[PDB]
């Protein structure tokens, strides 16, 4: 076992890991941050994805041990002081959820690929957020929430 | 101020937003792998690597020695509690753990209990078996040959079932609707028609959160609570009681957040009856969560129709008969969840939006050495493939006709003033208006101008892409209750709802369906708020816990709007009956004199004397006028005079690249009516994701298996999912059709785009090989399938 | 097969073992201390350290600095939500947290979070308060002196209260019934005519659990969650909603299993509110948890009232008058438990057993440095104070005529012929049989002979030992519920039952009641059991959450066999005329065809045609008869139309000890008549703890002031609690007398023993003295006070 | 600073680190979720806190979780075997001797080990054997009568 420190949504961690633990099971198991969820075995996806040093990444297809020391930021952080962050407001009030499965990860999602493209047009959201899937909404109202999110980001 | 009262209600019609995101978007939504109870063990499962197979040995020594693990059981185990199979909603038995033999491949073997899910996966690596292979059977044709391998070897020398006589060993039952003798005599006198075969290819729900449920039963109060992914907790807790013997009132079933269903985890399944007989033995929680290749291989399929349909008509296009014939594909064990006395379910809805005289169909389940189901994927009770059938058969009789797609169905059509409209298999449409809603969906996306566009395409052999147009009108049949004809295992298909007014003027309600994403939370507090004058938001709604519930058949078939919805509104009238009562005391008038007026009962003349819903509330708490029992409350179960019909005009272009095959989807416009709307946002929602499903049923989706009877591509690898690049962006309309019988005139939708959308996928597809002669391509509609066929015809490059 | 299928209900009347017991036998209840929340932080008071004075300053910074404080709250975190004051019962109104003054010590003064309940002890002596003392006020006479010093400034100009005008600053209310002029008219004239001052002195319900909650408000969904140890949760979440703007179908209160209750957990707390606060502002869970020092200094008190009493009568014996005045010590605020009508509960029962023709009572309560509270300990509001008044005044007239004391009690007893019998003071006693009983307590004692050992110890002047026989007669009042006359807070205290019938047989039931240990959860599920043929084994019963059960009042004045006892057989028997009309179609005969024998409705003149429960369940889930929605429930909300009145004789003989004063309980017999027995092992159960609180309160408790206004012996170090060796073997007996207006004829007993047994034991340890004039002798009877008594009458040694 | 210890509990170690002034009451409650043992003082009176340490009946709320490294611990929630009920657990039920069930847990585990040091007690020798447990709901005579059942069923 490897005794590693994570910074999980602003807050040192500091645990002991088996190599293996894939870091979903470790934010679901260790630390209870069930927001996180599981959808494949393959990568594809992508209801797993959490920030991780400044890029959105698949924590089903990344180890525990392999965060020591890094930043990672889950939806249960979004939320700041209890109020929304602009990409959960989005999704609210474009209904851009139903089961609420894939939404966790289309959050973190949306958080970063805002702060790599601020104005995005509906062809690079689409393409922006391929990594995710939904079996609920069609998209279409994701597509609307993370353009809600967009305008609400630079007002 | 009227309006202003009614607005801030914020109940039926509005496009309010979701009661339930709150938890969703804050990571606080509460599903099955999200629970620990205290001593909580996980299990895992020993899967067949075969089709099929005798079953020599199974070794549990080393998996038993590993630390950390508990217990391995096998089919032995579960025999002294007569659990080694398990009743189906078909009438038929499902093996939990292969006894003597396996019947499908990745089929549930044996468990293991470990600490928690890592030890658990290599406890079922150490597990050894070892097997003497069978011959396997894959097509449903070759398994009723006579020389055919048994597959249910323990159903052998039966001559019946659950429904019917069985004729072979592989057959498990023949079903049959409308008059045969009529549509025989129509076909032989017809002076037009046509016969088309096509296969609706077996696909899968594959729902992003699989099943699983953590299973408790405490031996020092000697009862039994399961947290579990089901669609019908209730009937759960009744088969479970059964079952195990545990008297039902100490067995609680529940359904917390569930990641979606679509009619995947309607069933109980393998994994479940496990999990709770390892609870049982050990005296304490063991979880149970599937992964994706797990929820593909083994649990509920949609589809796998092998379909003969024949039309019979006259030269102008009037349909005189219908005629249809099916081979069913349930896999190992008929599991196929229906009403007990549909083992086709509603399929006899193939006549369709249209007034044929007579008609006929029959339908032969098989047996195979596959997964079972049948029955899922939003497909209202085999109505996905009743509705697939007819617009096929029409678009073929069209093309020999050489008739307007459009114009044969408004030719077709029944009228308005038919409805309420039996037909040649006896089902009353409630109501419908198909001339209007196909007018307008023409119109808006100015049909002739694209068959124009279309024709000059045609006209250059050199055109680099083919130009399809497929279109759509179907009729929908959802909401599964009249308990004289339906009943899931005995119990009619009602549903219920119980509403209890607090003394301050809000309330809680309860009903016997389960949401698993559709927004029952938000929706059902709608309807209520209109039928009280209590705002939606302060409405708090609750389902799942059968514990609290009131008694219902959960959510599948588009049912929670036909029927829970008519028992809420019906429950909430009780109350309101009530409270009218109560005014009258207090304004000291009678009840006649009174008016209900958004959120009060008012004095007839005299609007300065009235009584809101709160100071009613209030007063049944305080002193209930004589003759009165104090509280306001209600319960109400409605067993349905008969189902709803809602429908739709569906149209969509696509353009095929020739030298690739690839499809192109242009355009789709989506009309829908579902009579009175609750709330326009979350229809629009269920559409978007119907049509999505469409989609990928029609394009992309299928679940091949090789001649050894192994499952391909049954991961995200190969199993086709899309993303938002794929998914076209949706056009949507509708028009209000009230069915006439229900409370609200509220009828269900969900299904509908699934449903439809799918044969105007094919429709466009065949539509853009029409000119070459092709009256059919089977799905998936794939750029390789696709290109196969432009290379048939010429059409390639 | 009759008899035996009713005695496997194990339904009325059967001493059936608990469902209870299994969990709390192997530590598996669930009491407030117990849970553990995510993010749960804890909550301790700084509490003043005297009796009276205003607050200067005090001092947070050194709390707040100290690792693992989160925050220090006072009254100014209070204001802006307007609850540093909070509305009691008794319509006056509460500090939460002292304000510009404190009222009484111990009183809550701040509060703070910590992550622990050791760091937050710490945090409490951290916080240093600076005060300036006032002049303190100990007795109620005292404090209606003109001089006296104001308490209650916040009421400084007002000239009425809540029960009527108010003629001094420290005078809350003052209440009276029966008729006056006629009482004073008869005692003018007769020629017999007695008076007796009596204290009942303060003493506390002390259950084994203290007071504590675990107070949880959700940002995320914005609901509050309390789990708490209250005797009335549904009361408690409509207040709570109230006060805090959260609207009530949001506010869950969840009373779970309660160490005992004996009144004292009622009412509403400063702890819970301030907990509940807490949540609020931190957005996490708050536990609170009081030590036994806190529960005994400020939760509520018991008795505490200086009464007068008078008799007029013949000189046979006959009583032609009652006239009684008494003081009631309330504390600072008047927090008494009460219907809101009745400031002095129903002490106006206070004309017994006895058809006393002429009748008036007046009871004045005053304001004192001191805890609220009041109604507590087994009380039935007040009726101890009214049974041991009239009980010790009718010895009293029996000393100065020199008549037997049992004489002079059945030559007043109300006979069994006049029931129902209304009272002087215009009670409608339900039924009773008093004679009978009481002759058969005397043979059972041998009364005569007990006189006459008496009688021979009186003679020898050297027996070192007085022989006192105690006799009482009394008659309770319980089941407050006529919502007429009966409301708690305005809510008319009716109960109500739910109960739930599965397709299986078995069944859930839920009451507006909530059990802290008297078996209402095996008791409940008996009634139902005989009602509707289906044993009490799997009948489950819950109460206690606001968001399951049916709206009720609680469990306190012994009200749930009255009222929630009614609402149960009402509930069931809804649910049995139901089954008669499916038994009748499923038999094809008419409803009155049907006997009803023990489980099943059978055909008359022909026992081979039947339909259990079991198969009527069934039936009405599978297929409803026409006319009838399916499911089987009914839920019932009951408004009583009068009280039940239970009755008892007790005996007892004790020997004091000349030389140390201490007295020796020789015998006790007890026959309680509450009418039908659901559970005779239960009931007994109830008498052996309501024996032993009484002699608990007349030998040894006392909540002794200093001049200071400091509490003395509020620990277990001095506050009296017998052991097993202290309690005497407990004698019981009984007669059926049922309530003729009841559904099932049952009565409340609960708090009969220690109604009954406290002036018993007075009655026999101022027997011991009455041979040298002792009329009355105030408890308690401690050693020490006895020897004062002894010596004080030559009779020591 | 906490102190690492590992105390025995039901036969099994419960390895910790706790601060000396911990109460062993709060280290079974609050540590290790053990809930069946109460509190009902703060003067040593109730006896609801009882617990068997070391082969002694012993009043968890008077005893530092820091003086039992190594001590064998048995609360309530280990008296039955295998399921079965200890014959002090099935008095308790068959003869009523439990309403509330606050002072049980502490009844039993006093019962448990006063069989032992008196395995034919008289009434007397009940009461005064169980004179360290305070009941607000039984009045104890219940709870003899229970007490009796067990010292019967363990002789036979
Ligand atoms: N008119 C109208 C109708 C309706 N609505 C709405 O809408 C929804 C829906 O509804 P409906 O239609 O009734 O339905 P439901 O029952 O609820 O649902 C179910 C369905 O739904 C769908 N979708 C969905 N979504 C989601 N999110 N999730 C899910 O899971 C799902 N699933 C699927 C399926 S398949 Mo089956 O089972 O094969 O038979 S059937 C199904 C709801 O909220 C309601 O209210 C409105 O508003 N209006
Ligand atoms: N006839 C008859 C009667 C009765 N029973 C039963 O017995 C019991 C009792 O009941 P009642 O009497 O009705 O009563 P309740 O309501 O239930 O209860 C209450 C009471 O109860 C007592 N006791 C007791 N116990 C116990 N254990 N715990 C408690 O806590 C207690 N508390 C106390 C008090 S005080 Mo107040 O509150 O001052 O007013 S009132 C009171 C119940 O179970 C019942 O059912 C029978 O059986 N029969
Ligand atoms: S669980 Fe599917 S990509 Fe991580
Ligand atoms: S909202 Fe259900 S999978 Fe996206
Ligand atoms: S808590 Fe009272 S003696 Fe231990
Ligand atoms: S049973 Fe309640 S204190 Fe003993």
């Amino acid at each position: 076992k490897k005794i590693i420190t994570v910074n999980v949504n602003g807050k040192a961690q500091e645990k002991a890991v088996e190599p293996r633990t894939l870091l979903i099971h470790f934010l679901r198991e260790e630390l209870n941050l069930t927001g996180a969820h599981i959808g494949c075995e393959t990568s594809h996806c992508g209801a797993c994805t959490v920030d991780i040093d400044g890029r959105s990444v698949k924590s089903c297809t990344h180890l525990a041990v392999q965060c020591d020391g890094s930043e990672v930021l889950t939806v249960e952080g979004l939320a700041n002081k209890g109020v929304l962050h602009a990409v959960q407001e989005g999704f609210y009030k474009e209904h851009g959820l139903q089961c609420g499965f894939c939404t966790p990860g289309m959050l973190m999602r949306a958080y970063r690929f805002l702060q790599e493209n601020p104005n995005p047009t509906e062809a690079e959201i689409r393409m922006g957020m391929t990594g995710n899937l939904c079996r609920c909404t069609g998209y279409q109202n994701i597509v609307k929430a993370v353009q809600y999110a967009a305008r609400k980001l630079q007002e | 101020d009227a309006e202003a009262r009614e607005l801030a209600l914020a109940g039926m019609g509005a496009s309010r937003l979701r009661k339930e995101d709150a938890r969703f978007i804050q990571g606080k939504g509460n599903y099955v792998d999200d629970i620990k109870m205290p001593g909580m063990l996980h299990m895992d499962i020993v899967r067949a690597p075969i089709a099929h197979g005798r079953i020599k040995k199974i070794h549990k020594d080393a998996a038993l020695a590993m630390p950390g693990v508990h217990a391995v059981l096998t089919a032995e185990d579960l025999k002294p509690l007569k659990l080694h199979w398990m009743p189906t909603l078909a009438g038929d038995v499902a093996a939990v753990l292969a006894d003597e033999k396996v019947h499908f491949q990745m089929q549930e073997v044996a468990i293991v209990i470990a600490d928690d899910r890592y030890i658990a996966a290599d406890a079922v690596e150490a597990v050894k078996v070892e097997y003497d292979e069978l011959p396997v059977v894959i097509d449903p044709i070759d398994a009723l040959k006579p020389d055919a391998p048994v597959l249910r070897e323990d159903l052998a020398g039966k001559t019946s079932g659950a429904h019917g006589p069985r004729e072979h060993h592989n057959h498990i039952f023949t079903w049959g609707a409308g008059d045969k003798a009529a549509t025989d005599a129509v076909f032989a006198n017809a002076p037009v028609t046509v016969s088309q075969h096509m296969y609706y290819p077996r696909v899968h729900p594959c729902p992003l959160e699989t099943c699983g449920c953590v299973a408790s039963f405490d031996p020092i109060k000697g009862d039994l609570t399961t947290y579990i992914t089901s669609q019908a907790p209730h009937v759960v807790r009744t088969v479970v009681s059964m079952l195990s013997g545990i008297p039902e009132s100490k067995v609680r079933i529940v359904s917390p957040d569930i990641g979606g269903g679509f009619g995947n985890k309607v069933g109980i399944y393998p994994g479940y009856v496990c999990a709770i007989v390892a609870s049982i033995v050990l005296g304490r929680p063991v979880k149970w969560v599937e992964d994706r290749v797990e929820n593909i291989s083994t649990t509920a399929f949609a589809r796998d129709y092998h379909m003969d349909g024949e039309l019979a008509a006259t030269p102008d296009g009037k349909i005189l008969g219908l005629r249809v014939n099916v081979v069913a594909d349930h896999g190992a064990f008929d599991a196929c969840a229906d009403p007990t006395k549909f083992p086709a379910g509603l399929f006899h809805i193939c006549s369709g939006s249209y007034d044929i005289p007579r008609a006929h169909c029959s339908v032969k389940g098989v047996y195979t050495n596959k997964a079972p189901g049948g029955v899922a994927y939003r497909c209202s009770f085999r109505v996905t493939e009743a509705v697939y059938l007819i617009e096929r058969m029409v678009d073929v009789l069209a093309q020999k006709l050489n008739m307007d797609k459009a114009e044969i169905r408004a030719k077709n059509f029944i009228r308005k003033e038919q409805f309420p409209y039996t037909t040649q298999f006896g089902f009353e449409y409630d109501s419908g208006d198909y001339h209007t809603a196909l007018k307008k969906v023409l119109d808006a996306v100015d049909y002739p101008a694209l068959r124009a566009e279309q024709a000059a395409r045609r006209a250059d052999p050199n055109s680099p892409t083919l130009m399809g147009i497929g279109l759509v009108t179907f009729t929908e049949v959802v909401g599964a209750g009249p308990s004289k004809m339906c009943d899931i295992l005995g119990v009619g298909m009602f549903d219920s709802c119980e509403i209890r007014i607090h003394p301050t003027g809000s309330a809680i309600a309860r009903m016997g369906t389960i949401t698993q994403g559709q927004g029952h939370q938000t929706t059902y507090a709608q309807i209520i708020a209109t039928e009280l004058g209590i705002p939606s938001e302060v409405i708090q709604v609750e389902e799942g816990d059968t514990s609290t519930a009131p008694y219902g058949l959960g959510t599948y078939g588009s049912r929670s709007t036909p029927v829970a919805g008519a028992a809420i509104a019906l429950a909430a009238r009780k109350i309101h009956a009530k409270a009218r009562k109560i005014a009258a005391h207090m304004l000291e008038v009678n009840e006649n004199d009174l008016d209900w007026e958004v959120d009060r009962f008012k004095v007839k003349g005299d609007d300065s004397k009235f009584k809101t819903m709160a100071d009613i509330a209030w007063q049944a708490y305080h002193q209930p006028p004589a003759g009165l029992e104090p509280g306001l409350e209600a319960v109400h179960y409605y067993d349905p005079p008969n189902f709803t019909y809602p429908f739709g005009i569906y149209l969509c272009v696509v353009d095929i690249d020739r030298a690739t095959g690839e499809t192109k989807v242009r355009r789709f416009y989506a009309l829908d009516d579902c009579g009175t709307r609750i709330n326009p946002m979350i229809i629009e929602g269920q559409i978007h994701g119907g049509l999505t499903e469409g989609y990928a049923v029609a394009m992309g989706q299928q679940m091949p298996f090789d001649a050894q009877g192994n499952l391909l591509g049954n991961t995200l690898m190969d199993y086709f999912l899309p993303t938002a690049v794929e998914t076209p962006h949706w056009e949507t309309d509708h028009t209000v059709t009230p069915s006439p019988h229900h409370p609200i005139g509220a009828k269900g939708v969900a299904e509908s785009p699934h449903v439809g959308s799918i044969p105007t996928f094919t429709a466009a597809v065949v539509d853009a090989f029409a000119h070459v002669g092709v009256t059919h391509l089977d799905m998936p509609h794939t750029s390789y399938r696709v290109w196969k066929s432009l290379k048939e015809h010429n059409l390639a490059l």
